[PDB]
């Protein structure tokens, strides 16, 4: 599915914050836990310890409807900045 | 004052009897989002915020 | 020979496991509601043997499960060309006798599938063999649990009983006390 | 609750019945506490299953037999349900698919299936 050449070398704000959430329910059930498991020691702040994460190893796929499967891993381009 | 206007609800349900949320007063005091106030809910710009706010409203 | 199904269901993958083994987790997770009595015809309790293909894994919108769904090969029992097995007798009854396989549990025998002279004693709930051969008044007494060389003809899902008809008094032998 | 293909196997039938053998030996695998709660009644259907297959005469042996009562009917124009109830049954003796079992005798106008005969008495029990 390589039809990945029409987005700016950044996601969007919002694609990120979503993933975010999202890995935010995956550490939040019980583990798909990270770099640095609980390195980041702290309660009931659920979401913002996998905001720490930088790396991300985890893979979006973004459309339009008279189009094709745009995807993209998280790795491979730049971040919020 | 501040002590007669001492309101916070727990949580809401969407009832059976009228079948409805806990809509401004005889169910709780605190919010209501009517018109205008889903009005700006709707319009924020991020798809799954609207999403939560969505599955979170009444019930799902 | 036993035949392989094609099923496609939701599959809830929790996400305990999101980065551990999948594979004979999502083994498991087939295998977790694909019960004995009610799921869908054919199905009962059964399993896979080999791999088609494993497609969209989603999570949700935003929530907590995944979204698989299965591509898979189900190891059903369907009711063959009157596959030529054992029946044990299961049970006794007024309306028929009830047999067993090893395909489903009950399997209900109507009274003249019996030996055509043999009847149901409901007297005392036996179904007495009048194995009326050479002449002879033969009464072979045999309860529940009787030898039956059993080969059945159907399967059942829906109504309100997993029952069975093994078709017996099969012309070229007779003898259904042995066949 | 959605399947598509309800008919898609035709395999060796005494390898069917050792590969259920393996399958009860991998389901009692799963008795740790975690798995412990949720799903069991696999394990039931794989013993009475077993059991089932151990009334059978179809124990003791190999599926090379499966492979046996193929290449001896379907090559003398038998349909696969003869050899099916033969594999089914996997006879005793050789005279028990001549006499004791029927519709396997024409079909080979009973002059080749003498040598599925002799190879039912060499292993069958």
């Amino acid at each position: 599915a390589n039809q990945k050449r029409i987005t700016t070398p950044y996601m969007t704000k919002y694609e990120r914050a979503r993933v975010l959430g999202t890995r935010a329910l995956q550490i939040a059930m019980c583990a798909p836990v990270m770099v640095e498991l609980e390195g980041e020691t702290d309660p009931l702040l659920i979401a913002m310890k996998e905001l720490k994460a930088r790396k991300i190893p985890i893979i979006i796929r973004r459309y339009l409807p008279d189009g094709s499967y745009e995807d993209w891993g998280v790795d491979e381009l730049i971040i919020t900045d | 004052m501040v002590l007669d206007k001492m309101h916070a609800r727990a949580r809401g349900p969407r009832a059976v009897l009228t079948r409805q949320p806990t809509e401004g007063r005889s169910r709780d005091g605190g919010l209501r989002l009517g018109e205008m106030e889903r009005d700006c809910l709707i319009g924020y710009g991020a798809s799954m915020l609207l999403l939560e706010r969505l599955m979170i409203s009444s019930d799902a | 020979m036993f035949v392989l199904v094609e099923m496609v269901d939701t599959v809830r993958i929790p996400p305990w496991q999101f980065e551990r083994k999948l594979n004979d987790s999502i083994a498991e997770e087939l295998n977790k509601k694909l019960a004995n009595k009610v799921v869908y015809n054919v199905g009962l309790c059964i399993c896979l043997f080999d791999i088609t293909k494993l497609e969209d894994a989603y999570v949700f919108p935003g929530d907590g499960a995944s979204h698989t769904k299965v591509h898979f090969r189900c190891v059903v029992f369907h009711p063959f060309l009157d596959e030529i097995l054992i029946g044990k007798i299961k049970g006794c009854s007024p309306e028929g006798v009830h047999v067993s396989l090893g395909f489903f549990d009950d399997i209900l025998i109507p009274p003249e599938s019996l030996q055509q002279p043999a009847k149901f004693d409901e007297a005392e709930q036996v179904w007495v063999w009048e194995y009326e051969t050479e002449e002879g008044a033969h009464d072979l007494y045999m309860d529940t649990g009787e030898e039956i060389r059993f080969r059945v003809v159907d399967e059942s899902f829906v109504d309100t009983s997993y029952t069975l008809v093994g078709s017996i008094s099969e012309p070229g032998l007779g003898l259904l006390s042995w066949w | 609750m959605e399947v598509k293909d309800a008919n898609s196997a035709l395999l060796s039938n005494y390898e069917v019945f050792q590969l259920l053998t393996d399958l009860k030996e991998q389901r009692k695998e799963s008795g740790k506490n975690k798995h412990s709660s949720g799903q069991q009644n696999l394990n039931t259907i794989t013993y009475e299953t077993l059991k089932y297959i151990s009334k059978t005469p179809c124990r003791h042996q190999s599926p090379e037999i499966v492979r046996e009562f193929l290449t001896a009917l379907k090559s003398h124009k038998l349909t696969k349900a003869e050899k099916l109830q033969l594999l089914n049954h996997r006879p005793v003796t050789a005279v028990e698919i001549q006499l004791m079992v029927e519709e396997s005798e024409e079909r080979l106008t009973e002059e080749q299936i003498e040598a599925l005969l002799h190879t039912v008495t060499s292993i069958l029990p």
